[PDB]
């Protein structure tokens, strides 16, 4: 069950300099980058191209490289429309894709962020507002709602075009998604005292980890954000606060779906 | 949806200030000025998205603009010069792709005001032999010795401006082709039926509109000040 | 305007004279302008390998910054992190756990 | 240069259907449209093309747009004497007010009118106010005659004209002469090949 994220942010620092950077996940895993240097979206993947033939994926990067020009120049035009109730430094940022479920189902989605806030979506056949957003974006509104082929563009990439590329890149992509890798631990601590138990290199995501003596789980077990490792495996600790000199015979337990019922119990 | 543009045609002095306007009725938030010289598309000199905008388009140079008011989009020539002889043309729109243009604004930009003159305009009337010939009746106007050559000749019958039947030279010719300020003459013809011109309540008139200097521009010479005027020629049919 | 938070972790387990590498993950901060050095007793560390820059679902930013190092008794690494946010660059030093 | 137009200029003689082209590299390409300009006066709008693959029509005005190779041609059929105008090509490159028009350079057509009764002369008119001046008005000549400039830079004489009574349906081609410096309509247009039915009256 998973979500497809093309994650666009742009700074605008005043009237002549701007730049646009995307980065492209499918559920944790990155797909494509296209930096602002560069005139070409790039694959991070071997099957970042889905099931696309080469034809169809040049005529759709061509469209971006056409979008990314015109974004650049309409933001900076919607500034000077607006001017002066908005003005430079801006940050445009846009989440868009599609989250796929089982059968042909999916929604598709197109958030925009004004200076960190959510304010804009694709909806329907048309850009509107979201609860919250200053009215003074109803100009801006009004005008890109004008764009009668920009609508029907992103109506076709919305319902048609994300969850079918996203279909073929599931089929291509099966193997590096349906991955699995080991975690490894380790143990370590820090008037009170505070031990922490390491879990890192482990793929998919989900992970149990817990403080124990013999078989009662330590409630109280603090556990801390998934921190990701740059070979696309995460990383976890779990702490626990305890007396000095209580550190007999406490182990970390950790469950993980690689490890295929064979759990790693590390004791102090 | 209707833009006007004041003044229609203006001949002007190096170092003058000339203010070409553009009044819009649509309430129409966004206002364009283009000029257009030969061998060149329009190009965009400033635009405005609404009261207090001003932006700079793609050849800003020389020119300032001013939106007082969502009605008016002002081009304002601070320092005039040859350069920005042109044909000056206003647009506006909401929040669609349309432009709707004004219908020109002629400019002219001379170093010296010194052989500014306007016409001498004579009507000559339609030949004897011709209505008999031809059962038609040519008039004939001329206007002469002017100079510049932004004129705007017009036929009128009893006070009502006439187009069938009528054309006028494409340019003006020159009346001393050496000399490098020559002054022009431009001839019209306005053909209608012999019954026409012998119907003696008929009131032919050929007016030239000369463009030329203001209330505010010096004069120096002792002749009549070549001012932006009319001056018509006239005469009524007869059997 | 919000504050950078900062968290250095190994990727391996962390053995004196063993290669591993040093992670460097700066979460919520915005605007996304912002320097990230790894450092080495107090130097700055050449060829540090940069993930792209991301966001999450509140739209803050976060990027990875990693490297190469073999700990030792003696060496002290650190992150250090400019940004508008704050007056002051913030380092923060590796653990060692 | 992002939009070019060909030819640069044209004759035509009256009845005769042409085409004209207009490429561009505008980028995007939302919209683009057709202006019809007479000499003098300004923009006519003649028609807009939207798809990537387009046809439009207005009267005898018709037109394609494609996008791919990024052109476009305007063709007249049964061309008349008031189609004598500049036509522009405009590039529109958003479907909103975010856009910039990028506009050619123009293609000047001349259409030659069909004279179809000639019946050529030479007159002269007199002055209503002063009647010892007078102008020579050479007139009802074919497009095929030619009016050259004068001998004597003290005469004057205009290049032809055609005027077109509307309620009768008849279009008729003149050309003007006079001098005050022994000037006379028999010797006034002896430097042009005129006809030699040219009716000199009196
Ligand atoms: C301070 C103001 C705040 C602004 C907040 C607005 C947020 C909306 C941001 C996204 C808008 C899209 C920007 C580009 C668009 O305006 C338009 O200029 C171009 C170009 O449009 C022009 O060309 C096309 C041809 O390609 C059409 O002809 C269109 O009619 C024309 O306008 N459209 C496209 O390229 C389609 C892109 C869809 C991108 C979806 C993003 C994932
Ligand atoms: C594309 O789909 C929309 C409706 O789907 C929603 O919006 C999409 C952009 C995407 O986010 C989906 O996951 C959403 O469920 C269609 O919009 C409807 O259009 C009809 C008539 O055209 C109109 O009467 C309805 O109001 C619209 N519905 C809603 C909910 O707004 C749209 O027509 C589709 N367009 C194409 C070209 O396929
Ligand atoms: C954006 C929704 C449509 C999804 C279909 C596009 C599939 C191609 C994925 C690679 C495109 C990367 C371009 C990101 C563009 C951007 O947001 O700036
Ligand atoms: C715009 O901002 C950049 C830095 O973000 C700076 O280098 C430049 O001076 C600015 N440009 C202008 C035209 O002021
Ligand atoms: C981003 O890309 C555009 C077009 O490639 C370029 O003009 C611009 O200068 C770039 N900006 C930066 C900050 O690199």
């Amino acid at each position: 069950n998973y979500t497809f994220r093309c994650l666009q942010m742009s700074s605008f620092a005043n009237r002549s300099w701007s730049r646009t950077d995307s980065v492209v996940w499918l559920g944790d895993l990155q797909t494509h980058r296209w930096s602002n240097d560069s005139a070409t979206i790039s694959f991070t993947k071997p099957w970042s191209q889905g099931k696309l033939s080469n034809q169809q994926w040049e005529k759709l990067q061509h469209m971006f490289q056409v979008y990314r020009v015109s974004f650049t120049r309409d933001i900076q035009e919607l500034v000077k429309m607006m001017s002066p109730k908005e003005d430079y430094p801006i940050e445009i940022q846009l989440s868009a894709g599609c989250e796929m479920y089982p059968g042909n189902a999916s929604e598709s989605f197109l958030h925009v962020a004004f200076q960190g806030k959510y304010v804009v979506r694709f909806w329907g056949t048309s850009w509107q507002t979201v609860p919250g957003a200053p009215s003074w974006l109803d100009l801006p509104i009004k005008v890109l709602n004008a764009d009668q082929g920009t609508s029907a563009t992103v109506q076709m990439l919305l319902n048609d075009t994300c969850p079918l590329f996203v279909r073929g890149l599931l089929e291509a992509g099966k193997s590096d998604l349906e991955k699995q890798e080991k975690p490894v631990a380790w143990l370590s601590s820090v008037g009170h005292r505070q031990l922490v138990c390491h879990v890192s290199g482990f793929y998919p995501k989900p992970v149990w980890v817990m403080w124990m003596r013999g078989d009662q789980e330590q409630q109280g077990t603090h556990r801390g954000d998934f921190l990701p490792n740059a070979d696309e495996t995460w990383y976890l600790q779990a702490t626990l606060d305890v007396e000095a000199g209580e550190e007999a015979g406490l182990a970390c337990r950790v469950k993980h779906s690689s490890l295929g019922g064979q759990d790693i119990i590390l004791y102090w | 949806a209707a833009v006007t543009q004041s003044p229609r045609n203006k001949v002007a002095v190096t170092g003058g200030k000339v203010t070409l306007s553009c009044n819009q009725t649509n309430n129409h938030n966004n206002m364009y000025w283009y000029r257009q010289d030969t061998g060149h598309g329009l190009r965009l000199i400033h635009y405005s998205y609404g009261a207090g905008s001003t932006e700079k388009g793609d050849i800003p140079d020389g020119y300032k603009a001013s939106r007082p008011s969502q009605e008016n989009f002002s081009l304002i020539l601070e320092l005039a010069t040859p350069s920005q002889t042109s044909v000056y043309f206003c647009a506006s729109g909401d929040e669609g792709y349309t432009q709707y243009f004004g219908p020109g604004t002629r400019l002219l930009v001379l170093e010296d005001l010194r052989n500014v003159t306007p016409p001498k305009v004579s009507l000559f009337e339609p030949s004897k032999a011709e209505i008999s010939h031809t059962q038609k009746a040519t008039l004939v106007c001329l206007a002469t010795g002017f100079y510049p050559d932004h004129v705007e000749l017009s036929w009128w019958v009893n006070g009502k401006e006439v187009h069938s039947g009528v054309c006028t030279d494409p340019q003006p010719l020159k009346e001393q082709p050496a000399l490098n300020d020559s002054r022009y003459s431009l001839s019209s013809r306005l053909r209608v039926s012999a019954t026409f011109w012998q119907n003696p309540r008929n009131h032919f008139r050929c007016q030239v509109q000369f463009y030329g200097l203001s209330e505010n521009d010096e004069w120096t010479q002792d002749r009549a000040k070549p001012v932006t005027q009319i001056v018509s020629a006239e005469a009524w049919g007869r059997a | 305007q919000k504050t950078p938070q900062i968290q250095v972790y190994s990727r391996h387990p962390p053995e004196n004279g063993k290669p591993n590498i040093l992670n460097c993950y700066v979460t919520q901060f915005h605007p996304p302008h912002i320097e990230i050095q790894m450092l080495k007793n107090g130097k700055k560390i050449p060829k540090v390998e940069m993930s792209d820059m991301s966001f999450s679902k509140d739209w803050s930013f976060y990027i990875l910054a990693h490297t190469e190092f073999t700990p030792t008794e003696t060496d002290t690494y650190a992150c250090r992190v400019k940004h508008a946010s704050m007056a002051e660059p913030k380092t923060v030093y590796w653990d060692r756990d | 240069t992002q939009v070019e137009q060909s030819p640069q200029s044209l004759v035509v003689r009256q009845g005769e259907n042409c085409v004209l082209q207009c490429n561009y590299s505008v980028t995007p390409d939302n919209h683009l449209r057709w202006f019809k300009q007479d000499t003098g006066k300004g923009l006519v709008s003649l028609t807009v093309l939207v798809d990537q693959k387009d046809k439009t029509s207005n009267g005898r005005y018709s037109a394609t747009l494609d996008k791919d190779a990024k052109h476009s041609t305007l063709h007249i059929t049964a061309t008349l004497l008031d189609d004598t105008a500049t036509y522009i090509c405009v590039v529109g490159d958003r479907g909103s007010a975010l856009g910039r028009l990028h506009f050619g350079a123009g293609t000047q057509l001349i259409v030659i009118p069909d004279i179809q009764n000639p019946d050529p002369a030479v007159y002269q008119l007199r002055d209503s106010k002063s009647s010892d001046k007078s102008v020579c008005l050479f007139t009802d000549f074919d497009s095929q005659t030619n009016v050259s400039q004068s001998k004597d830079s003290d005469v004057y004489i205009t290049d032809k004209c055609v005027l077109d009574m509307r309620s009768m349906d008849f279009k008729s081609n003149s050309a003007v002469a006079w001098s005050n410096k022994d000037f006379a309509c028999a010797n006034a247009f002896n430097n042009s090949i005129i006809p030699e039915d040219t009716f000199f009256p009196s």
